[PDB]
């Protein structure tokens, strides 16, 4: 057993993590107080759960995360909400004054006074780790505190852990849903300042998961408590292979071997199936063929693109519920006598199956309905650059005029930084095209 | 297709499908990073109460 | 008030498309760069298809199919129609053709060069590409149309025996302008083109060889003799064909040519559809076709940016607002419907 | 707890700066003792942004009263909610400042600013985070526009990382008092444009122009056109007064609104105005909420470009419909928006409508075409300081003629700032 530290910095990475701590709970069987019954081992264990949970003298089951945001509201959700036991105060961590959506103040202003006590925090983690493997980072591209001090923590991260490994969970900017401006400038400052620093990052787009609670959960106007609940189901299915039995992805270090073959392209799509709505009474449950089948249609990924005209690094297939290898193979064959399926030449034509028994377990009172079986496709395709297109086609516009930039700068950055960070996106859209374009 | 490394346990399965084959900066260098830009702020901070004291 | 930008200013089709749009009061032109448009009248290269479908409350739609340059390129169109069962080599509409880099296909042309030769049989090719303007050598050698390729080029089997229109003895090639809309429904302009040659097909100069409308007005001294700009309607080739050889257009050709339409778009459609995606294509083609003297009809060219007969702007352009603008975004048939199984 | 310290200066400053109170007070259901009254905890939850907690639950202003007389100060506190405010944010002299902002900026508020600084600065220690400060004044007269931007400056020296905002009251000829309101305000401008973050400009020829075209007013009064001036100040201080994701603090405000540090200047506007009991629609909300006839500044929208503009909607609607609308308007007239700002309209909604209307909405603009106020005052100023007209009122308070230059220099320095980015 080896464990995994949970990071979450700022708001949306804070509420993402509450929404995915509450589901883990449900899946593991972990009561609101910490206690877990099926737990026969009390106080102690290396069991495939104990990789994200802790266990103390009294049998409750405490998450091995930290939360750090600069403004105090949001993690004080978390200190009464309905999980408020399962964590205590140490791995809380709230600033005064937030760093107002500029990756400048989050970076250098306010985080050169709050790293050390951040990392103070990790590593009462990580001492009560017997083989830690490494971490996961929530945290949005758009806010100050998730742009700016997030590249700043993963900086340091690689310097005190230099073996561990880094995943990440992002939240790509959309205007449907966003609350600055110059969002695109931290997204792209801080994509720069952690590129080297990440192993392997989800992206998760706001417009993808905005219009599927709109199409598929029939919301007219999704909140962030829709949008967390249906993240949190597609990272609970990303981790699943690190908190249950199993063969594949079992550690951090094979996100890397089986997704990200090129370093700087570490970036998976992920798409999902089935997305049901709970208000319908009953609802034809999708075989393994149709949910295989959807998550080749660009309205189930996390990122809207089109993975046809790109070409894929490599493939995996992580089920959960009522599925067997046969109906597996029998779908993947048929889909790919229809779908437009391009592999890069240096890699084979093919993909990582792993399959859980247990159904996917929603939030009692939720917007998704219980079924039969789903399933989370993980590819890495170059289809996905169209998303660092558009992002950095947006600081084009602004940046030739230096619109807000006097934002920045007045927290101590240099204006080079602005554009060394977009010669390095340009770098990294120019690597996606030789990879993926003939 | 061919089928490889199938591994079964009692919560699932696992395997993999073939269709086809194929064909750091230092703590110092942070820290000085950090309090470069400090001095930075100090420095614009300097200019303006000399522009109020003026 | 429906919004549109214009990013192609050479485009004579859709600078028509555009006046007629701004006719109807109810659409209005933004500048090219702004990006709150319903409708992009978009560039010939490096469209940024990746930046469409991402405005809120902004159904929006583009003037070409992403993809779609497997069909409309030279070595694209050959490796496609190899490559795809559905087409498959054994396609008997589509010349021999061979992808030859100055992958590569020399040994194989060479093969089925030197069986025709050994054969006694015609052994005439002709080499082209897609960075012809105005690059193309027709022979009887092999060796001189590689050595031509070395100072991506394709060698197609010259058809020997074309039909030959009279009075004139003259070769011609047939132009169709297809629309696909954003249901993927094939439309067959009822209105085609037969551009025709000035000068007498002699199978011993490419003024007699070459049907291009550059061409016949640039090395031809009977440009527009027989007809006005070297072009020939359907009505006029109708009455020909029934006069000359007893038979229709309906007949003879346009099934061959609805069937070949089809079969090409029909293959590409997984490729490109925008069914389910969150912008919509619609685009023009221009197929070119050959026929020979025993009236069977053989697929040349495929263009993705055609132009139109001066008679036929009004029309079909008037025709592109209808089904392809309009049924996207309706207002306060001259197509031919290609039916098929999507 | 992020704290804003108001302060309100002069007649014009104090006399809006007490409706505001009022008008606030009555939105979170504080009664003129200071006794919370109210039935929603949304009326509480960020109530400490603007009211300390005193004994037995008492709610008192974070408020300081600063004039150069004691008569519209006594006046307030003779006023509905007069007793509200805490007696020894009262600050005040007796000389006044005869509509001269060289008595307000050199003279006479220099003796009294430093006893305004005290106050400041005892309200300011007891802020468990300050984040900074409001100020209400007309740049018109002497002691708001003068001592105003004097207290503007020495605030920026003792706090120099807070946000400053300001109401600013432009004057005009339509609703004037003295003959020197431009020189006032010309001089005034310079410093909003060096010590403010955000200054919502209030123009006195708008609030003339909407109280008698539009509210059917032949005789509007002072107090008429502060009724206009309490609605828009509520309805731009909403983000800052109740729970939200947009705008929630003075800084996140003018990172989305301020693109460059100079143009910081806001065009306000509110709907509906009414002349009273129909129900008004989403759509009706928001196309009136874009008109020129609902802004407070007296510019023509269409004769500039937005670079940034902020929406609040309030009241009980559909948020679906809310977006469709808002959409709607920027799609129709996209030429009006800078294309080199993306996304740069931003909309909050909050639950709870202004007292008397189910339905409101308040824009908040940074458009080029307020570069047309400020050549307004300019060519009102020129036309004077070309024959050095009245000019005696302020070398006699030790001024020169060659301030005058570098403040008329200054202005049309600004203004053909916000020509460029309108090109
Ligand atoms: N999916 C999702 N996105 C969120 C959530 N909260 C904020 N966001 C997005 O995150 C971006 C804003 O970043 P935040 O996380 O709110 O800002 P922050 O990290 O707290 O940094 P500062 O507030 O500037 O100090 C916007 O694009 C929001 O749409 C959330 O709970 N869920
Ligand atoms: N395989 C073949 N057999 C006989 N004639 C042919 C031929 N290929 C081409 N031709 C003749 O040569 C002409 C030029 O062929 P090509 O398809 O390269 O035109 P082009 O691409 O230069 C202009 P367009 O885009 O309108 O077709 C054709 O119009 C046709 O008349
Ligand atoms: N809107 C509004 N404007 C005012 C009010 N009182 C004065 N003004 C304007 O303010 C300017 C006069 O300045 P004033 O505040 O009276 O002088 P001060 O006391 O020295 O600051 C003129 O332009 C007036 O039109 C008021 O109650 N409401
Ligand atoms: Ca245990
Ligand atoms: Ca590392
Ligand atoms: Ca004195
Ligand atoms: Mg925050
Ligand atoms: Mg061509
Ligand atoms: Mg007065």
């Amino acid at each position: 057993m080896r464990e995994c530290i949970s990071i979450h910095v700022g708001q949306a990475g804070v509420q993402i993590g509450n929404a995915c701590w509450e589901l883990y709970c449900l899946e593991h069987g972990i009561q609101p107080d910490g206690q877990m019954p099926s737990d026969k081992t009390i106080g102690g264990g290396d069991d495939s759960f104990n990789t994200f949970f802790s266990e103390t003298g009294a049998g409750k089951h405490v998450p091995r995360a930290v939360f750090v945001d600069l403004e105090p509201t949001v993690i004080d959700e978390v200190r009464t909400g309905t999980y408020r036991q399962l964590f205590h105060p140490e791995q809380l961590i709230t600033g005064k004054e937030d760093a107002a959506n500029n990756y400048a103040r989050g970076h250098y202003t306010i985080g050169k006074e709050i790293i050390d006590l951040v990392l103070d925090r990790i590593r009462k983690l990580a001492d009560q780790c017997t083989g830690l493997q490494g971490f996961l980072v929530f945290h949005s591209f758009g806010g100050g505190t998730g742009s700016g001090f997030t590249s700043l923590l993963m900086e340091r991260l690689s310097v005190d852990y230099g073996k561990k490994s880094k995943l990440e969970f992002s939240i790509y900017p959309a205007p449907q849903v966003s609350t600055a401006v110059v969002e695109p400038y931290n997204s792209i400052l801080t994509t720069h300042t952690t590129l080297e620093h990440s192993d392997c990052a989800f992206m998760v787009d706001n417009e993808a998961i905005y219009d599927i609670c709109r199409r598929n959960l029939d919301i007219e106007r999704p909140t962030y408590t829709n949008l967390n609940r249906l993240i949190s189901q597609i990272v609970s299915s990303i981790t699943a292979s690190l908190r249950f039995d199993g063969a594949l992805n079992v550690d951090l270090t094979e996100f890397q071997t089986n997704l990200v073959p090129y370093p700087r392209i570490h970036f998976p799509l992920a798409t999902y199936a089935p997305v049901i709505s709970a208000e319908k009474a009953y609802h034809e449950q999708l075989s393994v063929a149709e949910i295989t089948n959807a998550c080749f249609e660009p309205a189930n990924q996390m990122v809207k693109c089109d993975p046809r005209h790109g070409k894929y690094m490599a493939c995996c297939l992580l089920y959960r519920g009522d599925v067997v290898p046969k109906d597996v193979n029998a779908a993947i064959a048929t889909i790919k006598t229809k779908r437009s399926i391009q592999f890069v030449d240096w890699c084979p034509t093919g993909f990582k199956v792993g399959i859980n028994y247990q159904p996917p377990t929603v939030v009692p009172g939720g917007d998704l309905a219980k079924v039969q079986r789903a399933v989370c496709m993980l590819s890495n395709t170059t289809a996905i650059a169209e998303a660092w297109a558009r992002l950095d086609h947006k600081f084009d516009l602004m940046y030739a005029k230096r619109a807000f930039v006097h934002w920045y700068v007045g927290e101590g950055m240099e204006e080079g930084e602005f554009s060394e960070a977009r010669e390095d996106m340009a770098a990294l859209e120019k690597d996606y095209e030789e990879v993926g374009v003939d | 297709m061919e089928v490889i490394e199938l591994n079964k346990c009692t919560s699932g399965q696992s395997f993999e499908v073939i269709l086809k084959p194929p064909s750091d900066p230092s703590l110092e260098e942070i820290q000085k990073k950090l309090e470069a830009a400090e001095e930075r702020r100090k420095y614009q901070e300097a200019e303006l109460l000399k522009h109020l004291a003026e | 008030m429906y919004t549109f930008v214009v990013r192609d200013e050479n485009s004579s089709v859709y600078a028509e498309v555009s006046r007629l749009l701004l006719a109807t009061g109810q659409w209005k032109r933004l500048r090219k760069d702004n990006p709150r448009f319903n409708l992009m009248l978009g560039e010939r290269n490096r469209l940024p298809f990746g930046r469409l479908g991402h405005e809120p409350g902004l159904v929006q739609l583009v003037n070409y199919y992403r993809g779609a340059d497997k069909l409309c390129r030279k070595a694209s169109l050959v490796k496609l129609i190899k490559t795809s069962p559905e087409l498959s080599e054994s396609c008997t509409w589509f010349p021999e053709s061979y992808v030859i880099y100055p992958t590569d296909e020399r040994e194989v042309f060479l093969a089925a060069y030197n069986r025709r030769r050994e054969g006694r049989e015609g052994n005439v090719w002709i080499a082209k590409s897609s960075a012809g303007a105005k690059g193309i050598l027709i022979s009887s050698e092999a060796s001189e149309l590689l050595d031509f390729i070395d100072e991506v080029h394709v060698i197609q089997k010259y058809l020997e025996k074309p039909l030959l229109l009279e009075p004139g003895h003259r070769k011609f090639d047939i132009r169709s302008w297809v629309l696909v809309d954003h249901l993927y429904n094939i439309y067959l302009y009822r209105e085609g083109v037969l551009r025709t040659s000035s000068e007498p097909y002699n199978s011993a100069d490419k003024t007699c060889h070459l049907t291009n409308h550059c061409i016949q007005k640039e090395y031809s001294k009977n440009y527009g003799r027989y007809e006005e700009g070297n072009e020939m309607f359907f009505e006029e080739f109708n009455q020909y064909l029934m006069d000359a050889l007893n038979t229709t257009l309906e007949n003879s050709i346009l099934l061959q040519i609805k069937h070949i339409i089809r079969s090409c778009l029909m293959c590409i459609e997984p490729a490109i559809s925008t069914k389910h995606l969150h912008y919509q294509s619609f685009q023009l083609f221009g197929f070119d076709f050959m026929v020979d003297e025993e009236l069977k009809v053989w697929l040349i060219e495929v263009n993705g940016a055609p132009a139109c007969a001066q008679k036929l702007y009004a029309e079909l352009c008037q025709g592109i607002v209808d089904v392809a603008i309009s049924s996207v975004f309706p207002l306060a048939s001259i197509f031919i419907k290609l039916h098929h199984h999507h | 707890m992020r704290e804003i310290v108001h302060i309100q200066a002069g007649q014009c400053g104090n006399q809006i700066g007490a409706k505001f109170w009022e008008v606030i007070s009555d939105e979170h259901g504080i009664d003129p003792t200071g006794s919370y009254h109210g039935d929603s905890d949304l009326q509480l939850e960020r109530i400490n942004v603007y009211y300390n907690e005193a004994t037995g639950n008492k709610y008192v202003p974070r408020a300081i009263l600063v004039d150069l007389e004691p008569g519209t100060m006594d006046s307030v506190r003779s006023g509905p909610f007069g007793q509200i405010f805490r007696p020894d944010n009262f600050v005040f002299g007796q000389s006044g400042a005869g509509n001269n902002w060289a008595k307000g900026h050199y003279t006479e508020g220099a003796e009294l600013v430093d006893s305004v600084l005290d106050v400041v600065r005892k309200e300011s220690e007891s802020c468990d985070c300050l984040q900074g400060f409001q100020l209400t004044h007309s740049l018109g007269g002497g002691t708001g526009s003068g001592m105003g931007t004097l207290l503007i400056s020495k605030i920026r020296e003792e706090y120099p990382d807070r946000i400053m905002n300001t109401f600013s009251v432009m004057p005009s000829p339509k609703v004037s008092d003295t003959v020197v309101e431009p020189y006032n305000a010309t001089l005034s401008v310079h410093q909003l444009v060096e010590n403010t973050d955000e200054t919502y400009c209030i123009d006195n020829e708008a609030l003339y122009d909407i109280c008698f075209r539009t509210l059917k007013l032949t005789t509007p009064t002072y107090g008429d056109l502060n009724h206009l001036v309490s609605a828009t100040m509520s309805g731009v201080t909403t983000c800052l007064r109740f729970p939200g994701q947009l705008n929630a603090d003075l800084r996140k405000l003018a990172v989305n609104m301020v693109p460059f540090p100079r143009l910081h200047f806001f065009m306000p506007g509110f709907a509906p105005l009414t002349s009273q009991y129909r129900a008004l629609t989403v759509p009706e909300l928001t196309q009136q909420m874009f008109d020129s006839k609902n802004m407070m500044a007296a510019c023509d929208p269409r004769h500039g470009r937005y670079l940034t503009v902020a929406a609040i909607f309030r009241g009980r609607m559909s948020m679906k419909e809310v977006d469709e609308q808002m959409l709607n308007v920027q799609n129709k007239n996209s030429s009006y928006f800078v294309e080199w700002i993306p996304n740069n309209v931003k909309t909050a909604v909050c639950d709870i409508p202004p007292r008397g209307l189910k339905m409101s909405a308040t824009f908040i603009g940074n458009s080029t075409a307020i570069q047309e106020l400020f050549k307004r005052i300019s060519e009102q100023f020129t036309a004077m300081f070309r024959r050095k007209a009245f000019l005696h009122w302020y070398t006699g308070e030790g001024m020169d003629e060659m301030e005058f230059t570098e403040a008329e220099s200054n202005m049309n320095d600004l203004v053909s700032e916000y020509q460029q980015y309108q090109d």
